């Protein structure tokens, strides 16, 4: 996209996750699932569900007839309240049309920095002590069980704690 | 081996197909749409306050009461005017009517409407008031606009004919009246007896005097006379002076009325409903909070901006990817 | 040694520069520009169909039918009018216009077209029929407009001018009339005989009738009278009735006619070259697809947005550096 | 710019490469020489493309007639048409402008996204193999023969096949 | 230890909070509004150029001369008026003006402007020309228009009574008149003595005969009659005729004109102030730059956009954080 | 916020800072302190206030006056004038509602952009010669005194200079 998160460098979705928009994937001694991750995913729904609640509620209503009201012999007349109407059909017509696209171009790479963002949340904890396989995944110098990727994951990795295991498997 | 942590995004068996500046027909996850374009097919009240009904008949022909239009509803407020584009019964007897289209606004929403006699059939006691027309005809015999008295020659005699009214009624009066222009010479004198005839109408603040124009016409309704009707809005308290000395059509009742913000007619063949809302369309009613609409042009109420467009779909989710 | 691969853009001879929220006089590589802001002097026929040249005449003129106006180029259909900014020939005997502005619009843009003869000017058995004026000069030798017939006394006796038309013609007909205002009282005597004259005219839907209000006037073209005139639209199958006791500046045709959508009147000197069009200008035609323009703000048919504006240059390749 | 790409870490731009937008710049044992990316270059191009087609065929058009006809004694209306005219292209004139301008910063930062994109998935791939130069360069700790670097271009670089002869050039 | 070097921003104490299109109520430090929603209370001038200032009376007591209205400034040149929304010193004696509206449209805004008399009260020798009355009058004395001539009978003789002028005053000249229409008949021979009167005026655009309308009406302001008014403009080297047989309130003065172009009338009851600005206001002016604004709608001038907008508040710091 | 830095892996903002907007800290032996970047201070700045001249000096205003005009049998014209009076309170009244929450937007974000692009400028000159936190600090591997970090604030930073000196302190 325009991070390069999304159909970039991941490759595609996991329909397997259903508890979310963003989350994660565990390949350790103890199987493999899905987990959505909750403080990105509801930054994201609120900041989007105030997207739809602003080009909703900034509308002016303003109670309105419209309708003829004109002889055959006030035609200049009429022609002027459809100049008028037209006007502002046209200019409804454009601003709105455009702004769905802008406002689309934007949700859309919203969703991909919200991802490009995590990865890297999880990248800058990790460093040395993981394999960057390039997609995605990391790869972990170190068997890493479920209490650690939990650790990952809500934001609290221990680096140090397996600093000196991981510089092993690294360099051989 | 090497254990691995992956960070991913949903995904889903979705086809919501939204746009963006640069690529169109993009799959996602989850969209709103911010075009309303459903109505109910109902001609619904309008804030709870029904439309006036005119079925077959046409403003004018209703407030002159053609005999046609005797069997409406007499609401005493209303919020919009329903109204077929081209009423079958108006001016039965041929002819024409002043400011026309600012009555219709005027009348076009009202807080208080009520039918009030001011000037009695019987008390024009020195003329003929019972005079019909053909083109006003009821159940085979001729007739006449139940709102006006069509005074006429007794006697061969039409003495100077003097009315008036102090508005009393609590509010403001609409009162209408005509003038009749015959097709010849012979039937100004059928009718009326005099000649050089005049309709003068006065208040505080109009001061009109009709000369009755006798021309040869089209027969319109198998008549070549016409009547030109005017109104005029008759203030508390104020006084109104009919003189005529032929050809005047004077009222019987006057209409009180109040006014809480004016509104419009529209045209329709449909019925009103047990319905409410805010925003109507000649094609149905609209509910809903969306900002935009392509239901139809012609609206009446508190209504979401309209446009010439067919969708209009944000993007709430992200990009569908297998 | 050591091998090396990079990743860079693309970059050339590009003076091209755009504008940004952040930044100004920005070059870069390339650039689509969305104004459209060039003409072709020339003024086109309009979605095929040519429009009308009045030249140096008004449509009063026309109309009506100056004698400077037999020249002028019959087209019996046209999708607008070209009309000088003060014409010198339209209503050569001094006068008014009735709904003047009103018609004209009517008149903009017409599906068909054709002058038709009503009321010949010899079937005025009753009057006169060659009247006219020095202001209306046809080379030394008086004259009136070819349309119109000025009827006038005959043998000090001037009776009821009673003349009507049925509209079978297959469409709706333009009908025009006016009624002399003489300069003194001697005059209305001298051309019509009878003081307190009036003219009438009717059809089922219009009641008109003018009276001669004689004032005293400046001699625009040599003449203190004027002819105020006025005109309506007949049905087809309606009938017009004529009745007048002097005064009465008769037609002697019609035209028929036919709508298919309003235009507009554009005010040129130039003149109408072989060209086509879908939108106009006084300056010249516009062929363009971009979503706005500047040339000229009276435009006709289907334009580019005007805007007050100098360029509007669209960013498409990238920030182009060296 | 707003990535960082153009006219950042990657200082200027290569009048050399004339096949695309964003390409790569090769220099190995057997030669040296531009050649644009198909792929991203295409993308773009297909993005811009669309853009300008959005905002022109978006566009209402109608059919009017603006012109007078209005007798010395309908003054007012002289005036309502001019306040509606006058409104309009205001309305217009102000919307067009800034479109541009937004329009405007949105297309170069595409470009941006579009060129770290291309950086981001060439590194991703090569990874330890080699010395990230910092200037939108990388130095191969390996011999990269054309084959060789047609997979990076191409997007299938074997990375575990010149894994171990690199990590030994690496380290010394 | 290791030697470090960290990277942040920008922050302070600011509580100024800004919208985004995803967050609401977001601090930053530094944001420039672009709503002006302050006046000054001050209804300056405009563009250098003074208003027209009128007090309790109308544009119709103003023109005319009502008595109450002598004391006005007679500024040559002015930018706008200024006039309360129900003022007194208007038709002392009741009655009624033609395309007022029009009228108060074109004396928005002139260039040039100056009083000038045409016709010489004095001039008047075969008529009364004192005759007020004592719904104008002046400290008790029957009193009238001071431009507005009111000719009445005299030896008890009306004969006609002419009025001519040719316009050389190098501009157009504004020109206006009056009918009177009287109660009674008896009240109309004790002023003209003739009966079956007229009033005619004309120029080479102009051509009106008013014929008296005779009825009963409530009497206002102690009188039954009512003076009907027309207005006109005598363009550059023209020559306007009156010529009546009685009733014509004849006008004694004219003003010369030159619009630039036009403005518009303010519903103030404040006065003006030795100010400056380019933007009027009922409720003060506005000395602003932004492009938008919330004061009044009814603006006069060159005027930030109106907009149903409380805050308009751009951020142009960065997110403040703790 | 949309770029990951400000107020995402550089938690907070420094009061200690007054020179400019975005700028360094310097913690070795002699010393430790501020020092906001003139450079890319002053590029946003210029920014910025161009976008704020953009939305304020495109608003041709014209001239007009606005009023009753209308009589009591012209209550149709009255409300024609109404009908667009209102009509464009309705439009200017949206766009600059939104126009502000969009440019609002990209504002923010444009700083975002502007903290990230420097913190790689840096980055990516220093490469292994230092530790990467993760807080928007790096650790040298080596002894960086005064003189040193200004070499790197003007973007001369010698990365030879410290290469073995501190691939001995990285490799234990
Ligand atoms: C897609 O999945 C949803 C549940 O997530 C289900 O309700 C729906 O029927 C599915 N669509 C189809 C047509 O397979
Ligand atoms: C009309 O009635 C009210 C109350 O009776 C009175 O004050 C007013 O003067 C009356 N008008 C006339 C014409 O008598
Ligand atoms: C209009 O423009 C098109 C290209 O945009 C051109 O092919 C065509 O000739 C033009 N029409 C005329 C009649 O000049």
């Amino acid at each position: 996209g325009l991070f390069g998160a999304i159909a970039g460098f991941i490759e595609g979705g996991w329909q397997g996750m259903v508890d979310g928009w963003y989350g994660y994937h565990h390949s350790n001694d103890q199987g493999s699932g899905y987990a959505a991750d909750k403080e990105s995913t509801q930054k994201a729904f609120d900041g989007i569900t105030n997207k739809v609640n602003s080009v909703i509620e900034k509308m002016n209503t303003q109670f309105e007839a419209v309708g003829k009201e004109f002889s055959n012999l006030e035609r200049r007349l009429e022609n002027l309240n459809k100049k008028m109407e037209d006007g502002f059909l046209d200019v409804w017509t454009y601003n709105a049309e455009l702004l769905v696209l802008m406002e689309n171009e934007h949700t859309l790479d919203f969703h991909d920095s919200n991802v490009k963002n995590l990865y890297d949340k999880v990248r800058m904890q990790l460093r040395d002590n993981v394999k960057e396989l390039g997609n995605g995944c990391f790869e972990f110098y170190h068997k890493c069980d479920d209490e650690c990727m939990n650790s990952v994951k809500n934001g609290t990795y221990d680096y140090p704690k397996y600093e000196e295991e991981s510089k092993l498997n690294r360099n051989e | 081996p090497g254990d691995q942590i992956c960070i991913g995004y949903h995904a889903n068996n979705s086809t919501e197909k939204v746009d963006t500046i640069l690529e169109r027909n993009v799959t996602v996850t989850h969209a709103k749409d911010i075009l309303e374009k459903t109505h109910n097919g109902k001609l619904c009240k309008l804030n709870g306050i029904p439309p006036l009904e005119l079925g077959d008949c046409s403003i004018a022909g209703w407030l002159l009461g053609n005999p046609e239009c005797d069997r409406l509803l007499s609401v005493p407020e209303w919020s919009y005017i329903m109204e077929k584009e081209n009423p079958r019964d108006g001016l039965c007897y041929p002819g024409s009517f002043n400011d026309y289209e600012e009555l219709k606004h005027l009348l076009s929403s009202v807080k208080h409407f009520e039918k009030v006699k001011i000037l009695p059939k019987d008390r024009w006691t020195q003329h003929t008031t019972t005079g019909g027309s053909r083109a006003c005809a009821v159940s085979g015999n001729p007739s006449f606009f139940r709102n006006m008295v069509w005074l006429t020659e007794k006697g061969s005699n039409y003495p100077v004919a003097k009315g008036s009214y102090n508005n009393t009624s609590g509010e403001q009066m609409l009162i209408i009246w005509g003038v009749h222009h015959p097709n010849d010479e012979t039937e100004q004198r059928t009718l009326y007896q005099n000649v050089g005839t005049y309709v003068s109408v006065g208040t505080s603040t109009l001061n009109k005097r009709s000369t009755p124009e006798i021309a040869t016409r089209p027969k319109v309704n198998g008549q070549g006379g016409r009547m030109e009707f005017s109104w005029t809005l008759l203030d508390m308290w104020d006084t109104i002076n009919f003189e005529s000395t032929g050809n005047l059509i004077a009222p019987e009742y006057g209409f009180k009325i109040s006014k809480r913000g004016s509104s419009g007619i529209m045209k329709t063949e449909g019925t009103l409903e047990n319905c409410e809302t805010k925003c109507q369309t000649p094609l149905g009613a609209i509910n809903t909070t969306l900002p935009f609409h392509n239901v139809h042009p012609l609206t009446i109420g508190e209504c979401p901006k309209y446009v010439k467009s067919e969708k209009l779909v944000l993007a709430t989710g992200l990009r569908n990817v297998p």
